[PDB]
RNA sequence: GCUCGCCGGAAGACCAAGGGUUCCUGUCCAACGUUAAUCGGGGCAGGGUGAGUCGACCCCUAAGGCGAGGCCGAAAGGCGUAGUCGAUGGGAAACAGGUUAAUAUUCCUGUACUUGGUGUUACUGCGAAGGGGGGACGGAGAAGGCUAUGUUGGCCGGGCGACGGUUGUCCCGGUUUAAGCGUGUAGGCUGGUUUUCCAGGCAAAUCCGGAAAAUCAAGGCUGAGGCGUGAUGACGAGGCACUACGGUGCUGAAGCAACAAAUGCCCUGCUUCCAGGAAAAGCCUCUAAGCAUCAGGUAACAUCAAAUCGUACCCCAAACCGACACAGGUGGUCAGGUAGAGAAUACCAAGGCGCUUGAGAGAACUCGGGUGAAGGAACUAGGCAAAAUGGUGCCGUAACUUCGGGAGAAGGCACGCUGAUAUGUAGGUGAGGUCCCUCGCGGAUGGAGCUGAAAUCAGUCGAAGAUACCAGCUGGCUGCAACUGUUUAUUAAAAACACAGCACUGUGCAAACACGAAAGUGGACGUAUACGGUGUGACGCCUGCCCGGUGCCGGGAGGUUAAU
RNA sequence: AGGACCGAACCGACUAAUGUCGAAAAAUUAGCGGAUGACUUGUGGCUGGGGGUGAAAGGCCAAUCAAACCGGGAGAUAGCU
């Protein structure tokens, strides 16, 4: 099974946006920015064992990184994996 | 007018790609020369 | 049968087709087909060795049984079939025991004859049996050079070689080109001439015919430039040199046969 | 925001290739944009790419690459067997509707579907790097059957008119509905089932192939569309509540027929032609050694699983290739109306743009055009350019000819519109009704409705009726090349090159010959009716004399002559 | 049936003018040729420098071609400017 170490390493942070808020309010789906190599089963098992929720299924994607210009210098701030964790009905959470 | 460069990454990474350079011995010399020159973009492969 | 064409349009005025009405219109017996990939005159180096080869319509290779080891088992020729690889028509024959095989088509065969192979077989066009049992003086085709190697002498469209004499372990063959060659007297032969005897009466008509058959054009020598062909060059028409091949050897008369390994088997070269 | 103009087989709507954030909101305009810019593909910040079903990975192979050993090569290395890679190809499954400032066959709703693993019961012999079938295939042509789609009538809703008329055969808008499941038709291919054996399928086989016997005469494979269900649901003209004066919120009528109809589907069909038209796995099937209360196979139900990567945006372009926001280049797919043979062309619909400098004046001169008195090539190197001709039907049509041609030769003549034939015809399509029935997605009748040429006759308007756009200039003599073709990317398209044909010649197969120190390859899985080389260049009539010179071929007496 | 015929897409490049510090290091416009084939096109392979390829022009081989490009011998040599 998934060990607790990896289970904890999976999730990085929640997400804050207008799409994030409208999703969590309407379709009962949270959004989590997660470590770039964590899979669907890992994300689902981790949100379950960590938030005491029942999750339906996770839709995940990799937002592509942006190129920024500091002075004359060009750089690539990362890409990262953004997961739409669609909770099961009736579940509330802090 | 059909200009000369008609890009395609399959053909590019097959003809000049890193492993196509590392296959032969002469390509190994190409890599040695570029490494000793200090190139940042070593091969054409990303 | 040879048939002209009505001059409906230039390029059709000078063509003559060769048609056969009991041939097979359909698909060839599949288990005897293998894929055939055209090389266009290029060897495994990638360079062009024999010029004038390329293009041409796709073909599949009909497997043909030239060795003919099916001894004593009588077969019936199920049908005659067009063959794209070669100039003689093939014949799908079905043996008594249910195995099918392609063979070359002797002349006197058509839908429904019987063949027997091996030293037992009777002497009829199509049967095959070694030239230690063929009567002396007969005409055969598909003659092997070594015992059991495979049909090599005269398997073309209108050819046949005559067993002129047998003196010991070697029989003298008057070959189609006119040689007299001593072939080992245990080589297989198959009686009678080959089938498509009118393949030399056809004409191609339009360059399109050669291009369909896969023969690229040929740019002759007094048109090239001196860097390309030894003949090439000259303001206007100039040809003041003895004809040579593009690699600088004689081409009008110079003999080339140098295989001293078999000069003992050539009884008499042709004239 | 209203008018105007341009695109509309594109300058519209989706992608691949390729870029890489150009996408969306907020703020800013110093630079960038050929001008100002409050605007932007510019600067900064925030957001945005959601998949069992799409694509990739994956399974499978082509050309080809690499290639254990191997063979070969001063070394580097070259080729290649077993293998292993390589999609531009073959292989499981999803659609409709809604929704975001930006994503959707991915989210939401509704209804599905395939393939494994696992479980519980019922019967069963399963079993492969092996055998067999399948997958599995060309060009052209021909209709038939349909559909997408379109036109009209009907129905439903709204209208009844800025200026003469418009409750009527009047006007505008709508009339939509998928996968799946079920029935499973038009068409296409094939005669079925059983028994007995056989040297074939490198072993076996109950499979395939072969040979004989009975045997009923039909079964089966396949298949678009239609019709049910999906769906008393979604959608739906509009009305009304709401305004952040963005567009939101809430209900919601009709939702059918007839006809025309693809370049799409049946159709990887059918006919015919030669130029004779990939492979491999998935799939079905057979067993071998082997395991044989088990394991495994099949069916049923429940169950788990479907990972990973791409998904924004542009994509005939301001984002791609061209140094540029460049009059260039770039593969696939979608295909409305009227006129027309048509994807031409003119005008339009949806949809998108007015091309990132303007405002005046209305000289010469240049550019792109319009028209022209009288003459009509007098211009000129030369009718260069321009002008002209131009369509369908019929009439007629010379020399020459290889008997196909020449030929659309040339030359004319008719063409609009309205009525009548005929309240729209011949035609195509075909309901209702009736009849038989192996009752159906059937057949014979039957003709309403619908669609609808072309012609004749009468009238009529204009200067002109193929009115625009579109759309051969024609004829006579002759050179050269037979011809369609190919060529100097970027000053030469020709009489040059090629060509079918012709002839000479080499080559007997471990072929000549080419590539390569060599192995090995091409020639060719061909074999003298074959291949290589060289000249000539369809066809018709032809092809004369010269072997001294040079090459080639043959000959060996003699002379000369190397290494040894 | 056809290297048949007319003609759009697609492919080409005959003539003319414009352009020739161009809109463009070869294009535009008005005409023009082929348009079921010796056709055209996408993807991916293969052939290489005295070598490839060439329906043959000494053309083409990354805007370079009677011997490519790059690096080196190399500061070649220059009785010439
Ligand atoms: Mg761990
Ligand atoms: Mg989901
Ligand atoms: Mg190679
Ligand atoms: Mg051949
Ligand atoms: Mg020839
Ligand atoms: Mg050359
Ligand atoms: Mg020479
Ligand atoms: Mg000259
Ligand atoms: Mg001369
Ligand atoms: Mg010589
Ligand atoms: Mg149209
Ligand atoms: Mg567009
Ligand atoms: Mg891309
Ligand atoms: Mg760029
Ligand atoms: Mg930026
Ligand atoms: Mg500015
Ligand atoms: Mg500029
Ligand atoms: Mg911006
Ligand atoms: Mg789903
Ligand atoms: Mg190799
Ligand atoms: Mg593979
Ligand atoms: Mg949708
Ligand atoms: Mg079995
Ligand atoms: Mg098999
Ligand atoms: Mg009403
Ligand atoms: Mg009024
Ligand atoms: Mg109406
Ligand atoms: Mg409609
Ligand atoms: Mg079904
Ligand atoms: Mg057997
Ligand atoms: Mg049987
Ligand atoms: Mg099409
Ligand atoms: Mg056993
Ligand atoms: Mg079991
Ligand atoms: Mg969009
Ligand atoms: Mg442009
Ligand atoms: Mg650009
Ligand atoms: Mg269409
Ligand atoms: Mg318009
Ligand atoms: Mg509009
Ligand atoms: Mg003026
Ligand atoms: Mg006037
Ligand atoms: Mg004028
Ligand atoms: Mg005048
Ligand atoms: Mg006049
Ligand atoms: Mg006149
Ligand atoms: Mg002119
Ligand atoms: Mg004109
Ligand atoms: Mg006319
Ligand atoms: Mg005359
Ligand atoms: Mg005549
Ligand atoms: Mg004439
Ligand atoms: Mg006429
Ligand atoms: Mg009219
Ligand atoms: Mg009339
Ligand atoms: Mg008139
Ligand atoms: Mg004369
Ligand atoms: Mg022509
Ligand atoms: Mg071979
Ligand atoms: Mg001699
Ligand atoms: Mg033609
Ligand atoms: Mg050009
Ligand atoms: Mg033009
Ligand atoms: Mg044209
Ligand atoms: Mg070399
Ligand atoms: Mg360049
Ligand atoms: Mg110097
Ligand atoms: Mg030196």
């Amino acid at each position: 099974m998934i060990r607790e170490e990896r289970l904890l390493k999976v999730l990085r942070a929640p997400h804050v946006s207008e799409k994030a808020s409208t999703a969590m309010e309407k379709s009962n789906t949270i959004v989590l920015k997660v470590a770039k190599d964590a899979t669907k089963a890992e994300i689902k098992a981790a949100v379950q064992k960590l938030f005491e929720v029942e999750v339906e299924v996770v839709n995940t994607l990799v937002v592509k990184g942006k190129v920024k210009r500091h002075g004359q210098r060009i750089g690539r701030r990362s890409d990262w994996k953004k997961a739409y964790v669609t909770l099961k009905e009736g579940q509330n959470l802090d | 007018m059909k200009r000369t460069f008609q890009p395609s990454v399959l053909k590019r990474n097959r003809s000049h790609g890193f492993r196509a350079r590392m296959a032969t011995k002469n390509g190994r010399q190409v890599l040695a020369r570029r490494r000793a020159k200090g190139r940042a973009r070593l091969t054409v492969s990303k | 049968a040879v048939v002209k064409c009505k001059p409906t349009s230039p390029g059709r005025r000078h063509v003559v087709k060769v048609v056969n009405p009991e041939l097979h219109k359909g698909k060839p017996f599949a288990p005897l087909l293998e894929k055939n990939s055209k090389s266009g005159g290029r060897n495994n180096n990638g360079r062009i060795t024999t010029r004038h080869i390329g293009g041409g319509h796709k073909q599949a290779y009909r497997i043909v049984d030239f060795k003919r080891n099916k001894d004593g088992i009588p077969a019936v020729v199920e049908r005659l079939e067009y063959d794209p690889n070669r100039s003689a028509n093939i014949a799908l024959v079905l043996y008594k025991d249910g195995e099918r095989r392609y063979i070359l088509a002797p002349k006197g065969l058509k839908a429904g004859d019987q063949i027997q192979s091996g030293v037992d077989a009777a002497i009829k066009p199509g049967n095959t049996l070694p030239m230690r049992n063929i009567p002396v003086g007969s005409t055969v085709h598909n003659v092997e050079m070594k015992p059991g190697k495979g049909g090599q002498l005269a398997r073309s469209a209108g050819t046949y070689v005559q067993i002129v004499a047998r003196d010991g372990a070697y029989v003298t063959l008057r070959l189609r080109s006119g040689e007299m060659r001593k072939v080992e007297a245990d080589c297989r032969a198959t009686l009678g001439e080959v089938g498509n005897a009118e393949h030399m009466l056809r004409v191609l008509g339009k360059a399109g015919a050669a291009r369909w058959r896969g023969v690229r054009p040929t740019v002759r020598g007094t048109a090239m430039n001196p860097v390309d062909h030894p003949h090439g060059g000259g303001e206007g028409r100039n040809f003041g040199k003895h004809p040579v091949t593009p690699w600088g050897v004689q081409t009008k008369g110079k003999k080339t046969r140098s295989n001293k390994r078999t000069d003992k088997f050539i009884v008499r070269r042709r004239s």
